[PDB]
RNA sequence: AUCUGCGCAUGGCUCAUUACAUCAGACGUAAUCUGCCGCAAAAAUCUUGCGGUCCGCAAAAUUGGAUAACUUGGCGAAACGCCAAGCUAAUACAUGAACCAACCGGGUGUCUCCAGAGACGCCCAGCGAAUGAAUGACAAAACCAAUGCCUGCAGUAACACCCAGCAGUGUUGACUCAAUUCAUUCCGUGCGAAAGCCGGCCCGGCGUCUUUUGACGAACAACUGCCCUAUCAGCUGGUGAUGGCCGUGUAGUGGACUGCCAUGGCGUUGACGGGAGCGGGGGAUUAGGGUUCGAUUCCGGAGAGGGAGCCUGAGAAAUAGCUACCACUUCUACGGAGGGCAGCAGGCGCGCAAAUUGCCCAAU
C-alpha cells in the first residue's frame, strides 16, 4: 500500500519543481487515475494562487469552499481529471478541467449555464442485480438508467445539478473528439476512420480542422459533439489546433519585441 | 411406457477410472434443447473463441472428452497468438512446439540462430505431425508448463 | 508454512533453483479438510480478504438434486460407495467431491407420488398429473433403486472448501458405468 | 472463602485451571490472566511465567472473597460498607433504581455528587445521562423510515 | 486519564542474497483478492406498550447484560510486569423493529361457474452464498384434436380481466461470465433505519452495516533480452522429473499437492555445475563502430544479527509485532527479567578510505 509520490515520479503535467521538497500530494483512489489527474492541494496552490503553502491550502478545502461537480470537496488529495467542473461560490470563479493542446491540464472558464453539464465516457456497461442496466464513466459514475443506446464508445451529457442524462452522443465516423492520451493529447479532430483489430487495441484516424491527419488509440479519443463547430462543450484557447515550433517559436519573439 | 432407455457407456472415450464428462452440459437430458445437441445424437459443448478461429469438425460431432481444451471447456484464448513447429508428440495430448528466430547482435552486424520451445496441450480435435505448423493460443496455466494450447494446424 | 510456489520444484533443466527470499503469505496452503460421514461440525476458515472457508469435518446430509427432474431434496448421506481417487479413501468413507454416495431415497419417491401421482387418488379436482406424465418417462435404471431404498449419487460440491456435501443422482450412461465397477 | 486469586514471592498470579504446584510457562493471549489488553498490540500473544492455581507453601498471597459469614465480626471488613462512587448513567437502567413510571421523567432522579472546595462557591456534578429519547431524536429517528421508502 | 475508531504493511536505511531468478519494454488475469476513496444500490426479519392466560386494544419501538479509566486492598528487588473486589459509559458487545409499504412468481386445497375459467384459503417467494436445471438468441398445401379472431378464414406482438407494450433485446475478439426464472438449504462463518452523533430555525451536516462496482493496489503467469567458465557434457526421474485423469489446497491458475497411469522433458543454438553481484533508468569516454562503470537520490526486487514459525488485519510470513532455537548480550535483592542502530546523531573495531550524541516542523 504506497502511500507517498516522490516529486519525480509525480506526473510532469502538474508542474512542480523539483527543488521544492522530496514529496508529491498522492491523489487517494476516486474518480480519475493517478497517473491522469490534478489533485486539488495543486490546483489552490500551484494553478491558481489562492494559498501559498500547503497550510493556507487546507484552510480553504476543509472549511468546504472547493466544489468539484456540485458537491464540496474537503480532500487536497481528491483526483480532480478530465471533464470535471471546479466552482468556487466565495470568489465566483468556476472552471472546467480540459487538456490543451500541448497535452498539459487547462483551467476553462465557464458560465453558470455551460457549468452544469460535464460529457463523460462510457467505459463499461453491465446489468445490475434486478435487471436494470448501468454504465460505467471514466470520471467513476455509475449511471443507472442510461439511454438505451449507450454503448461503450459514447459520450453521455449528464447536468451535475440534477442528476439527469441529459443527451447522448454515439461513437461514429462523424463524430468530433478530443484526444485524451499519448503523443496528441489535447488535440482535437473529427473522425475519418476507425480500424478494429479485434483482441488488441483499436486505432482511430482522425483529421483536424486544418486537415492535419494523426492517429491514436481509440481508448484514447473522447467524442465531444457532432462536428467541430458543434461542440458540445468549450474546449481551450487553441481549440485543439496545433502550430508549427518553428512558427509558434517565431510568434513569442515578434510579441517580445512588439511589446518593448 | 414408463421406462426410457437411456444412452450406453461409450467404452471408446471411457479409459480413466472415473467417468468421463463435459461439465458445462449435463448428457442426460431426456429432453435437451437444440442448444448445445448437435447434428448426430448426442449433446456436446462446443464454444466458438475469439480472433476468427473456426472451430473444427471434431469438438462439434467427435465423441472424446476434452478439459483443457480451447473449444469444448472453460479454458479460454487471450494474450498472446503465436506459431511454432512441431518438435515432439510423444506426451498424451501435449505436443512441444518449437519456435526458431534469428537474434541480430548490434556490434558484429550478423544475425544468430536461437531457438525457443514451449509445451503446448493439443486437443483431440487435432493430429499434428512432427515438422507440421501451428498456431497457439495464450491460456492460463494447465500444467507446471503448459500455457498455450493449439487454434490451428498447417500441415506438412 | 505449507507454500504452493514453484521456488522448490527444479527447472525443466533438472537445475536447481537457488531460493533469495523467505515464504509469502500470499502463497500459502493449508491443511486437508478429510470430511467423513457423522454428525456436522465445521470449523471455519479465515481466507483473504477477510472471507470466511468452511471446512466441513464430519458431514451426513446435503442438498442433492435430480437433474431430469430439475428439483432437489435435503437428504441424508448413508455410505460412501466408490472414490475414483483410491480404494483407501472409500474404506475411511472421506467425503471429496466427484466421489460416489448412497443417499436416502425417501424424499424422491415422496415427490415422485406428489408430483407425477406415481407411487411406488385423493385430490381429484387437480388431475394436471395428465397435463405431465405422458410425455415424460423415466429411466429404469433409476427406479429400481429408487424402490430398493437407496440412490447412488455423485457429490457435485467441495466440502472442505464449502462445508457442504451437496449432490446429483447418478444418470444415463453415468450410472452404468459405476455400477459395473462395483458389481 | 472462596479462593480466586494469589500471586508467588515474585509477584507472578495464579491462573485458575492449570492445576499445578509451580510455575509454568504458557502462551498467553491479551486480556487472559498473566497479560494485559494494554500492554500488546491486537494480534499478540505473549509467553508469560504464571503460578499454578493448586495452593502451596510458597505463596505471598491469596486473594479471598466470602460467600458465608460466620461468628467473629472482628475484622475491619464486615463491620462497615462503602457507597457506590457512581450512580447509574443510562436511562432505563436509572429508572430500574428508583422503580419510576414509564410516564416519568428521569432528570429529576439524578444522583447529586455535591464537589466542596474551600472558598470556591461549591457546585453539584450529575452525569450526562445516555439513551434518553427526546422528542427531537423521535422526529429523527422516524424520519429515516420515511427517507428509506422514498 | 482511559474505552472506541482508523494508522503503525507506508516512509527511511542497506545491497547480503540472487541467472527459464530479479529487472526492462510489452502483454495476460475470462485464474484472482482488493480496507481507505468515488459514483451507486437497498420493500428479508410478527418488534414494542397496556390489560387479562394464550388473546384483546394500541403504536414517533422510552431494549438488555458487561468492562475500562476510577476507588479499595495490594504482590514483586525489578520488568513497555501482575492479581482480586467494588462502580460506570458507547458509534464497544449483544438483541431487535408490526402496520404504514409495492410489483412479480411457484407449489397447492374448498367454492361460484362451463361442457375448462374465476374467487377464497394454506405453504413458499429479499441481497449475498452452495448445488441442480432453464435462458444468455437468430443468421407450396392436406387432414384430426385442442385454440385464435371472423358472420369459412379477412389481419395478425405476446397475455383469460386488474398493467389492452410495466424488457421478445447484458457484454465481450471470446465466457460455464453479467443478470433472470425454480428446485433445494444457508444455523454463524454474512445483511440495524448504528436503538448513533451534531447543527440551523420541519430541514441540513456527518457517522455506519450489507450489496455492487470504478479507482489506488496486491498476487500470479511469462513474449524478447542478459558477465565469465568445457582444467564443468550430460541434467532430471525411487522421495515429482515431462505429461494425463479424478480430487485436494489456494484469494485464484497450476506437480503446488495425495492416489493412479503413461515415459517423458532439457542439452554443443553450452543444458548441468562452478566464479563474479541487486536489475534498469542512467554516468565516464567516444568521428563511426565501441569500451567500461551503475552500493548510491527515481522505479522495481530483497533483507532487518542468522534460520524458522505465526497471530492480527483489507494488506505482513511484519521485525522501533509475537514464539522458538543457534551465536553473542544487558539488569538482578539469584527468585528472575530482558536485548536487536543495514532509522537519525553518535561509540568501538576494521581499514587506503567517509562528518554534529546539533536546531525545527517554517516549507515538502
Ligand atoms: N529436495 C527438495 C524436495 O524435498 C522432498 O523431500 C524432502 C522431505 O522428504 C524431506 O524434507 C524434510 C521435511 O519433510 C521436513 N518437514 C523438514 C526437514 N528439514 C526436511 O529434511 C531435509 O532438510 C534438512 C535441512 O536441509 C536436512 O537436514 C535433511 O537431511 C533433509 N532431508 O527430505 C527430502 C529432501 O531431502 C521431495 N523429495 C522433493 O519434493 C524434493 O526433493
Ligand atoms: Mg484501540
Ligand atoms: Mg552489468
Ligand atoms: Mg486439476
Ligand atoms: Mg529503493
Ligand atoms: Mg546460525
Ligand atoms: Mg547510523
Amino acid at each position: 500500500a504506497k502511500k507517498h509520490l516522490k516529486r519525480l515520479y509525480a506526473p510532469k503535467d502538474w508542474m512542480l519543481s523539483k527543488l521544492t521538497g522530496v514529496f508529491a500530494p498522492r491523489p487517494r483512489p476516486g474518480p480519475h487515475k493517478l497517473r491522469e489527474c490534478l489533485p486539488l492541494l495543486v490546483i489552490i496552490r500551484n494553478r491558481l494562487k489562492y494559498a501559498l503553502n500547503a497550510r493556507e491550502g487546507e484552510m480553504i478545502l476543509r472549511q468546504g469552499l472547493v466544489h468539484v461537480d456540485n458537491h464540496p470537496r474537503r480532500d487536497g488529495k481528491y483526483p480532480a481529471g478530465f471533464m470535471d467542473v471546479v466552482e468556487i461560490p466565495k470568489t465566483g470563479d468556476r472552471f472546467r478541467l480540459m487538456y490543451d493542446v500541448k497535452g498539459r491540464f487547462a483551467l476553462v472558464s465557464l458560465s453558470e449555464a455551460e457549468a452544469q453539464i460535464k460529457l463523460m465516457k462510457v467505459v463499461n456497461l453491465y446489468t445490475a442485480t434486478g435487471r436494470v442496466p448501468v454504465a460505467v464513466t471514466h470520471d467513476g459514475h455509475r449511471i443507472r438508467y442510461p439511454d438505451p443506446h449507450t454503448s461503450i464508445g459514447d459520450t453521455i451529457v449528464y447536468n451535475v445539478k440534477e442528476k439527469k442524462c441529459v443527451d447522448l452522443i454515439k461513437n461514429r465516423q462523424g463524430k468530433a473528439v478530443i484526444v485524451t492520451g499519448g503523443a496528441n493529447r489535447g488535440r482535437i479532430g473529427e473522425i475519418v476512420k476507425v480500424e478494429c483489430h479485434p483482441g488488441a487495441f483499436n486505432i482511430a484516424h482522425l483529421k483536424d480542422a486544418s486537415g492535419a491527419e494523426f492517429a491514436t488509440r481509440a481508448a484514447n479519443i473522447f467524442v465531444i459533439g457532432k462536428d467541430l463547430n458543434h461542440l458540445q462543450v468549450t474546449v481551450p484557447k487553441q481549440q485543439g489546433l496545433r502550430m508549427n515550433v518553428i512558427q509558434e517559436r517565431e510568434e513569442r519573439l515578434i510579441a517580445a519585441e512588439a511589446r518593448k | 411406457p414408463q421406462y426410457y432407455h437411456a444412452h450406453q457407456v461409450d467404452a471408446t472415450i471411457q479409459h480413466q477410472k472415473a467417468y468421463q464428462r463435459q461439465t458445462a452440459v449435463n448428457e442426460n437430458m431426456h429432453r435437451s434443447s437444440r442448444k448445445h445437441v448437435n447434428k448426430s445424437g448426442h449433446i456436446r459443448y462446443a464454444k466458438k473463441i475469439g480472433l476468427g478461429f473456426k472451430t473444427p469438425a471434431k469438438a462439434l460431432n467427435g465423441k472424446y472428452i476434452d478439459r483443457k481444451c480451447p473449444f469444448t471447456s472453460n479454458v479460454v484464448i487471450r494474450g498472446r497468438i503465436l506459431r511454432g513447429i512441431v518438435h515432439s508428440t510423444k506426451m498424451h495430448r501435449t505436443i512441444v512446439i518449437r519456435r526458431n528466430y534469428l537474434h541480430f547482435i548490434k556490434k558484429y552486424q550478423r544475425y544468430q540462430k536461437r531457438h525457443k520451445s514451449l509445451a503446448v496441450h493439443c486437443s483431440p480435435a487435432f493430429d499434428p505431425k512432427q515438422g507440421d505448423e501451428v498456431v497457439v493460443g495464450q491460456c492460463r496455466p494447465l500444467s507446471k508448463t503448459i500455457r498455450y494450447n493449439v487454434l490451428e494446424v498447417v500441415s506438412k | 508454512g505449507i507454500v504452493r510456489s514453484r521456488l522448490h520444484k527444479r527447472k525443466i533443466t533438472g537445475g536447481k533453483t537457488k531460493i533469495h527470499r523467505k515464504r509469502m503469505k500470499a502463497e500459502l496452503g493449508r491443511l486437508p479438510a478429510n470430511t467423513r460421514l457423522g454428525a456436522r461440525r465445521v470449523s471455519p476458515v479465515r481466507a483473504r480478504g477477510g472471507n470466511f472457508k468452511i471446512r466441513a469435518l464430519r458431514l451426513d446430509t446435503g442438498n442433492f438434486a435430480w437433474a431430469s427432474e430439475a428439483i432437489a431434496h435435503r437428504v441424508r448421506l448413508l455410505d460412501v460407495v466408490y472414490n475414483a481417487t483410491s480404494n483407501e479413501l472409500v474404506r475411511t468413507k472421506t467425503l471429496v467431491k466427484n466421489c460416489i454416495v448412497a443417499v436416502d431415497a425417501a424424499p424422491f419417491k415422496r415427490w415422485y407420488a406428489k408430483h407425477y401421482g406415481i407411487d411406488l387418488a385423493s385430490p381429484k379436482l387437480q388431475r394436471e398429473w395428465i397435463r405431465r406424465r405422458r410425455n415424460h418417462r423415466v429411466e429404469k435404471a433409476i427406479a429400481d433403486q429408487l424402490r430398493e431404498g437407496r440412490v447412488l449419487a455423485r457429490i457435485t460440491s467441495r466440502p472442505g472448501q464449502s462445508g457442504r456435501a451437496d449432490g446429483i443422482l447418478l444418470e444415463g450412461a453415468e450410472l452404468q458405468f459405476y455400477l459395473k465397477r462395483l458389481e | 472463602f472462596r479462593l480466586r486469586g494469589g500471586s508467588d514471592k515474585d509477584g507472578f498470579p495464579m491462573v485458575p485451571g492449570v492445576l499445578a504446584s509451580s510455575r509454568v510457562s504458557l502462551l498467553v493471549k491479551r486480556g487472559a490472566i498473566g497479560f494485559n489488553t494494554f500492554r500488546g498490540y491486537q494480534g499478540e500473544r505473549r509467553r508469560k511465567n504464571v503460578r499454578g492455581c493448586v495452593l502451596a507453601s510458597d505463596i505471598a498471597l491469596v486473594n479471598v472473597t466470602i460467600s458465608k459469614v460466620g461468628d467473629q465480626p472482628i475484622e475491619g471488613v464486615t463491620d462497615t460498607t462503602a457507597p457506590r462512587r457512581l450512580g447509574p448513567k443510562r436511562a432505563s437502567k436509572i429508572r430500574k433504581l428508583f422503580n419510576l413510571s414509564r410516564t416519568e421523567d428521569v432528570r429529576k432522579y439524578v444522583v447529586r455528587r455535591r464537589v466542596v472546595k474551600s472558598g470556591k462557591k461549591d457546585r453539584l456534578k450529575a452525569p450526562k445521562i445516555q439513551r434518553l429519547i427526546t422528542p427531537r431524536v423521535k422526529a429523527r429517528r422516524a424520519k429515516k423510515a420515511k427517507d428509506a421508502i422514498a
